[PDB]
């Protein structure tokens, strides 16, 4: 039925402004009021404001009244959302919900349908490519990885073996170090027996430095 | 209430 | 306007079990303007009850909405492996919408002790100018779990960074990974380099070590 679709990314500066769009397909789209929710790295949900697009008129929360601009173009069926003076804590994926719709057409109040959300990092760091180092390894069971370290911004995909191998595999989560850079690990389980025979290829893709990177991992 | 307005607008819809 | 408080924080529970998360409001919510959501990691928030009790197109009837004014209440009658999220109460009684600071459900399993290798800095790492060694706990439960470092018996800190990965969907368990990272000449000083790890199921914390040199 409903569906939100929303802009790609965007990685913005201090100070600066960003403008997030979501376009809306399906059913009626005047008089069915569209919100917008973030959510910080590990924080909650946090209601931003809405709009009914038949009127002009929108409704922000209290604590960002004076950055939050949300508006609507009924000529394409999009909802606009956009914050000025950005800052560090800013940092968070945006969302872009639509009220729920009952039996006929009375709607309800809560958000049923969701955008994927906008991933919007508010940072002053450039863009850097990922340095990939082999973690070698050294009942039978061997771990071995790769360490995916000073990179901007997020994320980085790995794989094992172009991707054939998934058992066992353990892709930590990033950790934002103190220089702006983004660090993460991946490592994977293997059977000991199949380290001299097997070969271990870690890919790392980081597309916003368009960077791959095929290293071998082989044992010590 | 303002997330009522949707409701509203939807009435004088259809009634 | 109105602050949401969800209890408990963290939830452990077992599938098949009943689970109650409870929603507590500052004033009185206005004609029981209160829904739930579950949210699990990668996703978007998914509704799951609107207007404290009514439930939502696809939802299975176990979860089950009560309550009103300044407490609400979710039930999960018969909990499944699907039900392990986050989930999140938000009141639309004035203007000014509110969500709850999350009350997260995961699995309950036996005690599992972590599996700790250590991985010293590669060559390639090495010129340069850094190293970085690497300790993995690989599959564990609880969560909680205690790393520390000892170059050379001499315990770091404000010098290692943690991370922990998500639920397995498989076998419920946890791993994590700390990364010390020194300067070429501080590596290259010392002798030893360990990783003590301490967690339940274990009789006392592990050591895992290697010398650099050899």
């Amino acid at each position: 039925q409903v569906q939100l679709v929303q802009s790609g990314a965007e990685v913005k500066k201090p100070g600066s402004s960003v403008k997030v769009s979501c376009k809306a397909s399906g059913g009626t789209f005047s008089s069915y009021a569209i919100s917008w929710v973030r959510q910080a790295p590990g924080q909650g949900l946090e209601w931003m404001g809405g709009i009914i697009p038949i009127f002009g008129t929108a409704n922000y929360a209290q604590k960002f009244q004076g950055r939050v601009t949300i508006t609507a173009d009924k000529s394409t069926s999009t909802a606009y959302m956009e914050l000025s003076s950005l800052r560090s804590e800013d940092t968070a994926v945006y969302y872009c919900a639509r009220e729920g719709e009952g039996w006929f057409g009375k709607p309800l109040r809560a958000f049923e349908f969701w955008g994927q959300g906008t991933v919007i990092t508010v940072s002053s760091a450039s863009t850097k490519g990922p340095s990939v180092f082999p973690l070698a390894p050294s009942g039978g069971t061997a771990a071995l990885g790769c360490l995916v370290k000073d990179y901007f911004p997020e994320p980085v995909t790995v794989s094992w073996n172009s991707g054939a191998l998934t058992s066992g595999v353990h892709t930590f989560p990033a950790v934002l170090q103190s220089s702006g850079l983004y660090s993460l690990s991946s490592v994977v389980t293997v059977p000991s027996s199949s380290l001299g025979t097997q070969t271990y290829i870690c890919n790392v893709n980081h597309k916003p430095s368009n960077t791959k990177v095929d290293k071998k991992v082989e044992p010590k | 209430n303002w997330f009522d307005i949707t409701n509203w607008l939807w009435y004088i819809k259809k009634k | 306007e109105i602050v949401l408080t969800q209890s408990p924080g963290t939830l452990s529970l077992s599938p098949g079990e009943r689970a109650t998360l409870s929603c507590r409001a500052s004033q009185s919510v206005s004609s029981s303007y209160l829904a739930w959501y579950q949210q699990k990691p990668g996703q978007a928030p998914r509704l799951l009850i609107y207007g404290a009790s009514s439930r939502a197109t696809g939802i299975p009837d176990r979860f089950s909405g009560s309550g009103s004014g300044t407490d609400f209440t979710l039930t999960i009658s018969r909990l499944e492996p699907e039900d392990f999220a986050v989930y999140y109460c938000q009141q639309y009684g004035t203007s000014q919408s509110t969500f709850g600071q999350g009350t997260r459900l995961e699995i309950k399993r036996t005690v599992a002790a972590p599996s700790v290798f250590i991985f010293p800095p590669s060559d390639e790492q090495l010129k340069s100018g850094t190293a970085s060694v690497v300790c993995l706990l690989n599959n564990f439960y609880p969560r909680e779990a205690k790393v520390q470092w000892k170059v050379d018996n001499a315990l770091q800190s404000g010098n290692s960074q943690e991370s922990v990965t998500e639920q397995d969907s498989k076998d419920s368990t946890y791993s994590l990974s700390s990364t010390l990272t020194l300067s070429k000449a501080d590596y290259e000083k010392h002798k030893v380099y360990a990783c003590e790890v301490t967690h339940q199921g274990l009789s006392s914390p592990v050591t895992k070590s290697f010398n650099r040199g050899e």
